């Protein structure tokens, strides 16, 4: 038994992408008819996007769908490899569930974390959230982002019953659709931080935005068992866990660490590593990629 | 000066430590524009002059008073996550000084092309051949990346540590904290 030549997992937590628009504070509830934040050229000729003079909050909104079904890879050639693989997941998911994880992704679901030069700065930012089971809301979460820091993974009861959805959406228990909208107060005036191409800015048709898997690599920043460090926090996670801003891998492949090696040693050899690198190894799997040779 | 505050850049994977030394100085800016005065001044202890690196400490002098003030204000509010505090302190003794100067220059042509032709009434032409293309001064300071408020504009301000001397002479700073003449203790 070794492991498959081809292997891929499709992503779960797929969030869209996140869309910007202006307005007041305390119009929060509102904010149906809010205009959005239009890219502008100005003078060497760069796209900059700006509030408009007589807003003070910025709007993002995005939508997330949890799925679930993890373990099950999307191709894969050895079929002994794949029931031994799904096996293995059954054994997690019976040992705990995705309590932890998911709790992690309400964490920073709850922190405006997918604001990512747009919150710095910020004075107050509120996280709206909604679960929407039928086409109306079915229960609202509301959140100040600044409470929840950007290092710590908290408790909270709301956070709580937050968390409890997603770990039901991870397990196939039932279909996850949340719709997430951000207010955030910069200024009159002030610059935004749409994502950018290859300058020029990222828009949606006639309105600035952020790249999705922006949001998502966000939302995945729960990596905190890294043998490196930890006052750092939390990261990515990533098979080689790596930043691209330090230029500097943690997970290196000398220490036995990584995603790979620990899932040859628990699949191929049932060296089951500790919990915290269970949860880090199932993280990537939902994180889903191209493994195999 | 004879209190000194040492803020560190905490280590930051989601941005590289430029950018909030850059967010730093400008809210910085925004805070000594918001108390006035000229008797507050800057330093930066981790200088590298080789690579010509700002490193990741942030000395601001002035009094007792100006510092257990500038704590407790939101110019602090939402960036306190990403750096940690020190304590306000005397200058130990004894130490050297030196100034922060802002060391601009003329390595945009077009700007001289743009004030020569606007205070003479010349051409195009007689702008051009008056001052040429190697007029761009080439820096080897560190810098920091700020923008503009009302009319946004995002430019890099250059600093220049001088010369290390054994006495300072008074003298004002600005907005910026940059050296008019006061120097800062270097420790």
């Amino acid at each position: 038994l070794s492991t498959a030549s081809v292997l891929a997992f499709e992503r779960k937590l797929d969030p869209s992408d996140a869309l910007m628009s202006a307005g007041a504070w305390a119009q929060r509830d509102a904010s149906q008819e809010w205009p959005a934040v239009t890219v502008r050229e100005k003078s060497q000729t760069v796209d900059v996007a700006n509030l408009p003079s007589d807003a003070d909050t910025l709007k993002v909104r995005f939508t997330l769908r949890v799925l679930g079904g993890a373990g099950t890879p999307s191709a894969c050639n050895d079929a002994a490899y794949r029931d031994k693989l799904l096996q293995t997941v059954a054994t997690y998911v019976n040992e705990q569930g995705f309590a932890e994880l998911a709790r992690r992704y309400a964490h920073n679901l709850a922190n405006a974390r997918f604001l990512w030069r747009n919150r710095v700065g910020a004075e107050a930012v509120e996280v709206r959230i909604n679960h929407i089971r039928q086409g109306e809301v079915a229960r609202t979460w509301r959140f100040d982002a600044l409470a929840i820091g950007l290092r710590d993974f908290k408790a909270d009861a709301e956070l709580d019953a937050l968390a409890e959805l997603i770990a039901s959406g991870l397990s196939g228990s039932g279909h996850v659709l949340l719709e997430v909208v951000a207010f955030a107060r910069i200024g009159d005036g002030q610059e935004v931080f749409p994502s950018q191409e290859l300058k020029t800015l990222y828009s949606v048709r006639d309105a600035a935005a952020i790249h999705s898997q922006k949001i998502g690599n966000a939302l995945r920043t729960i990596d905190t068992w890294y043998p490196d460090e930890d006052g750092l926090g939390p990261i990515a996670v990533e098979p080689y866990g790596s930043v691209t801003s330090q230029g500097k891998a943690y997970r290196q492949p000398k220490q036995k660490l990584d995603f790979y090696t620990l899932l040859d040693n628990w699949v191929l050899r049932d060296e089951a590593p500790a919990v915290e690198q269970q949860h880090y190894v199932i993280a990537n799997l939902i994180r889903g990629g191209v493994f195999g040779e | 000066m004879d209190h000194y505050l040492d803020i560190r850049l905490r280590p930051d994977p989601e941005f590289p430590p430029a950018q909030l030394m850059s967010v730093l100085f400008g809210k910085l800016h925004q805070a000594l524009v918001a108390q006035g005065g000229d008797r507050i001044g800057v330093s930066f202890p981790d200088l590298d002059e080789s690579r010509s690196r700002l490193g990741e400490r942030l000395r601001i002098h002035a009094s007792a008073d100006d510092l257990r003030a500038l704590l407790a204000r939101p110019w602090l509010e939402g960036l306190r996550d990403h750096l940690q505090f020190g304590e306000p302190a005397v200058v130990p003794h004894p130490t050297p000084y030196r100034q922060v100067s802002r060391v601009q220059a003329k390595s945009n042509p077009e700007r001289l092309r743009r004030r020569l032709m606007r205070r003479h009434d010349l051409s195009e032409e007689e702008a051009r051949k008056r001052i040429p293309d190697t007029v761009a001064r080439t820096l080897d300071l560190p810098f920091v990346t700020l923008r503009s408020q009302s009319t946004g504009q995002h430019f890099r301000l250059f600093i220049r540590h001088g010369p290390l001397q054994a006495t300072a002479e008074e003298g004002g700073f600005t907005c910026y904290g940059l050296s008019k003449g006061g120097f800062v203790p270097w420790f």
